[PDB]
């Protein structure tokens, strides 16, 4: 595993480093619970520099993306507008989820996860070729996510005047280049904030300024508890190449209309949607204990027949004060289930696959 | 004082404080809490249980993992720390004070002399 460029900054901030898909990354800086609290109530930040940023240019870029992705970038009509989308294989399974930004008719940007960098880049370069797209992997850039109710105001203390005017009152899911900073109102936590990409050689200093602006360093531990409360998927757990997006609470991201836009996996997905699929739900365990990944989830229908699903992600929610999980389960589950933890069947509530909105329990 | 001077210590990163009444107060060290991370639950033994050293007799649950806590010595449990039910984070914030896990009446004197003193434990961490 590589030592990441912000390593001295992380260690000055008290990081406990762990191996994370080939990079030593902070698991936390002292207390993952404190770090979760900081993002819910003030401001926390995450080194997301091992996301890969991909710039796509050429007259056929929009057409290409309308084919590659299952959401529809035709919906991006204002400069800087972003959307979340799945990228599917021919059989309708999820290769990755990603964010894409529109800048001009012939300039878009994709951001992809570290774990799936190489698979996605290969998929992307294979399918872009016939469209004659200039494809730029921006490994020259680092990126920091600043999240929480005071994240934007704290970050914006570091912006010059041009930068503040460019993002003033910017709505969620926009990204804008302002000087050497690319500033986007995106995030993986359920809170307001930015993700800010900037040259590698500037990142350590910018992290330092952010700490000084009152933004708490936050590690992977907190990144998982915040994202899971917010009902946001993690590739490889909530979905993978064998799982349909309709079985991963990604139905809302499929842009079915207009009907004449074919995209990779659309045919398979149409079939899937007609057969019907399993569904991703929330689970809440108010009794003592922690739900864990891959545990069986069970329920008995009115007829007395048992059905089985599986936890895709489990954790302790600091905001709710109970364990929560996302779980993929047969259609027809009711309001409760049972999860096998050790050799005891723990009852759980079945809920929508989101636990927190606006720092409050979606109760 | 990541290692308080006057305590005894075990291999599995617990500490023991001999009390006025001859019993031992037991908890996990600063080192052990550091590696556990924030505690969200603790499962405690029954008051009155007899344990042998190395029995798994409590569980610390963090956001990441359950983690067994072992009896440092043989004896009978005479108390457990009920504050951990509402404040498990004390294991992290006060590992030598409010974060104590249980109290034990030791039943084997040669076990008690194998325990490390402050300096030996500081040395074990030095590896």
């Amino acid at each position: 595993a590589q030592q990441t460029p912000l390593y001295e900054q992380h260690t000055l901030c008290g990081a406990r480093m762990v191996d994370f898909h080939g990079w030593m990354m902070p698991l936390h800086y002292g207390s993952q619970i404190d770090e979760h609290h900081a993002v819910r109530t003030d401001a926390g930040m995450f080194d997301v520099s091992h996301m890969t940023i991909v710039d796509l240019r050429g007259s056929r870029t929009r057409e290409f993306l309308r084919y590659l992705l299952a959401n529809d970038v035709a919906k991006l009509t204002k400069s800087g507008k972003a959307l979340y989308s799945g990228m599917l294989n021919a059989s309708g399974g999820v290769i990755d989820d990603l964010i894409v930004y529109y800048f001009t008719e012939d300039f878009f940007r994709l951001v992809v996860n570290s774990a799936t960098r190489e698979k996605d880049l290969s998929w992307i370069t294979q399918h872009a070729e016939p469209f004659g797209i200039e494809i730029t992997v921006r490994d020259d850039l680092s990126m920091i996510a600043v999240q929480g109710p005071n994240a934007q105001a704290k970050a914006a203390t570091l912006f010059n005047d041009a930068q503040r005017q460019a993002v003033e009152g910017m709505k969620p899911f926009f990204g804008v280049q302002a000087g050497d900073l690319f500033i986007a109102t995106t995030g993986y936590t359920g809170e307001a904030g930015y993700e800010i990409a900037l040259p590698n050689e500037k990142a350590a200093d910018f992290w330092r300024a952010l700490v000084e602006a009152g933004v708490k360093p936050c590690g992977l531990g907190a990144r998982d508890t915040l994202r899971l409360e917010a009902g946001m998927n993690l590739y490889g757990q909530e979905m993978d190449e064998t799982i349909s997006p309709l079985a991963a609470n990604m139905g809302w991201t499929i842009a079915w209309e207009p009907a004449d836009r074919d995209f990779i996996g659309r045919e398979a997905l149409e079939v899937q949607r007609e057969h019907g699929t399993e569904k991703l739900v929330g689970l809440v365990m108010t009794e003592k204990g922690v739900l864990r990944n891959e545990l069986p989830v069970r329920f008995t229908d009115a007829q007395g027949n048992q059905h089985e699903g599986i936890i895709t992600s489990g954790t302790f929610s600091p905001t709710l004060g109970y364990s929560i999980a996302l779980a993929r389960v047969p259609e027809g589950i009711g309001e409760t289930a049972i999860v096998q933890i050790r050799n005891r069947e723990m009852p759980v509530k079945v809920t929508k696959p989101v636990f927190v909105r606006n720092g409050k329990a979606v109760a | 004082s990541n290692v308080p001077a006057e305590l005894k210590y075990s291999k599995e990163h617990e500490w023991l404080r001999k009390e006025a009444d001859g019993t031992y107060t037991v908890g996990i060290t600063e080192h052990a809490q550091e590696l556990l991370g924030d505690m969200v639950f603790v499962d405690l033994p029954e008051v009155g249980a007899t344990v042998s050293a190395g029995d798994d007799c409590a569980v610390a649950e963090s956001v990441k993992a359950a983690s067994d806590i072992y009896a440092p010595v043989s004896g009978e449990i005479v108390a457990v720390n009920d504050a951990l039910s509402d404040s498990p984070e004390l294991v992290n914030s006060e590992p030598y004070a409010g974060g104590w896990i249980f109290k034990i009446k030791a039943s084997d004197e040669s076990e008690l002399e194998s325990l490390l003193d402050a300096t030996a434990y500081e040395a074990l961490l030095e590896d």
